[PDB]
């Protein structure tokens, strides 16, 4: 009735493989080491793909020539998976066989995303705004703030145009944080984290 | 029993605010980390009842001393604007050699001396006594986990905020029964209930999904239990975080109802 926890014990054993789709295999099929590993990809497929779906209409349904190359791509270079994910997403997709099918019906979403779950998980307390900035959306960036008010009715996530022009990004993706809800002074764009 | 509800998410505070009027609960326990810019004054006045607190991504297990304490003493301060009836927190891991888990680890019971030194500082933070829910296991260490949070708690004097449908799913994954938990059952006065779901490729292994009505196991705990549940002072805060409708809740908060009475 119950699944074997097979050649492990507990998830502290796991931890390694949590987001490694190729060392999923390494585990019997029937084994509950197996399970837990899906459940733990199925959760990095569902919010890639759930949040920016037209992604999808480049993979195909099943998202897989994404989702496969792109984690085998993020163990490579270390990724933390941080709130920049959906961005380096974006950016192994500037570099795939996808390439010659970015527009901005594919930045602006995956700004979007990464701008929501900056504002959702980030933590420090003085850092209140995220600015996105890319070399595809000029004189424009995408700005996430933190929920200042229980009553508000627009979006915590805006793209905002700059009246005066702003330097394009040394990589594809710039950020910086705000210590408040206003933008003065221009700090430089800082590259994307790890 | 109190039976609260969760408030994460802002656009359901019109409902949440209509289910204290009509009596469905009787407090609200907030995600309270996802509103530590708002004025807490502002949150005080838009529920006319008592609120509770859960911290989520405190991350005090992992996280670098100085943003640790900034939060704790922001947090201190909504605890003395609102007092919260309770104030509670989570044993999970976040991150592995840099890299964030997006579904969240149980712990590793073993590394006991770590967790209890982390708990400690991070109670003292808070100025407060603090509870740490249980983990919905779906590797063995359910059977490990009632004996470390009995004995974390006598050592920190920490409290459990004990969550009925997690340890469900543990039962359900594990074999490690709910009854494990009797003794922290019989002294903590605050709980947690669910709906729960199934992995995707395997219906038999249990997710925490607070998606759905609660299971018939699940209610079948709480109702053959009911003594050991309630207790004076005792709260039970239903979780809904996916299909938020108001009547699937409705009913499910009236579920509760019957198996607690008024008096
Ligand atoms: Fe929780
Ligand atoms: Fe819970
Ligand atoms: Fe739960």
């Amino acid at each position: 009735s119950l699944l074997p926890t097979a050649p492990v014990r507990i998830d502290a054993d796991l931890y390694d493989d949590l987001a490694n789709p190729a060392r999923q295999s390494l585990y019997p099929r029937d084994s509950r080491g197996f399970i837990r590993i899906d459940i733990s990809l199925r959760a990095y497929w569902h919010t890639l793909f759930d949040t920016c779906p037209r992604l999808l209409e480049l993979s195909g349904p099943s998202g897989g020539a994404i989702f496969l190359p792109f984690m085998a791509w993020a163990r490579e270079n270390n990724l933390a998976f941080d709130w920049s994910f959906f961005l380096w997403v974006y950016v192994w997709l500037q570099q795939s066989e996808f390439r010659e099918r970015l527009d901005e019906d594919q930045l602006l979403p995956v700004m979007t995303a990464s701008a929501t779950r900056w504002l959702m998980i980030d933590r420090d307390i003085d850092a209140c705004q995220i600015v996105l900035g890319s070399r595809s959306l000029a004189g424009a960036a995408v700005v996430g703030a933190k929920i200042d008010s229980i009553h508000c009715r627009l979006e915590q996530v805006q793209q905002v145009a700059f009246a005066a022009p702003l330097p394009l990004p040394d990589g594809e993706f710039g950020y910086f944080l705000t210590p408040g809800f206003e933008i003065d002074h221009f700090p430089g764009w800082r590259p994307l984290p790890r | 029993m109190q039976i609260g509800f969760n408030f994460t998410l802002t656009g359901t505070l019109d409902m949440v605010q209509q289910m204290i009027k009509e009596r469905k609960i009787d407090y609200v326990e907030m995600l309270i980390d996802n509103f530590v810019h708002l004025p807490p004054e502002q949150i005080a006045d838009s529920f006319d009842c008592p609120v509770a607190f859960h911290i989520m991504l405190s991350k005090y297990l992992e996280r670098d001393r100085e943003a640790l304490a900034a939060l704790g003493k922001r947090l201190r301060r909504f605890i003395d604007v609102m007092r919260p009836v309770y104030v509670s927190d989570h044993i999970l891991y976040f991150t592995h050699n840099g890299r964030s888990l997006f579904h969240l680890g149980e712990i590793d019971y073993g590394e006991y001396d770590h967790v209890r030194s982390k708990v400690e500082q991070w109670q003292d933070m808070l100025g407060t006594r603090l509870y740490l829910e249980n983990y919905p296991s779906i590797m063995d260490g359910a059977w490990d986990a009632p004996s470390f949070y009995e004995r974390l708690s006598r050592e920190t004097g920490v409290g459990v905020l004990f969550d009925a449908s997690n340890a469900i799913c543990a039962q359900n994954n594990t074999g490690a029964p709910v009854e494990l938990w009797k003794k922290i059952i019989e002294t903590t006065r605050h709980f947690h209930v669910a709906g729960y779901g199934t992995a995707f490729i395997e219906p038999r292994v249990k997710a925490d999904t607070h998606d759905r009505e609660m299971a018939e196991d699940t209610l079948d705990f709480l109702s053959r239990m009911r003594t050991s549940f309630d207790k004076p002072g005792a709260t039970i805060t239903y979780e809904r975080d996916f299909d938020i409708d108001y009547e699937s809740i409705s009913v499910d908060l009236k579920r509760l109802r019957d198996i607690f009475p008024c008096v």
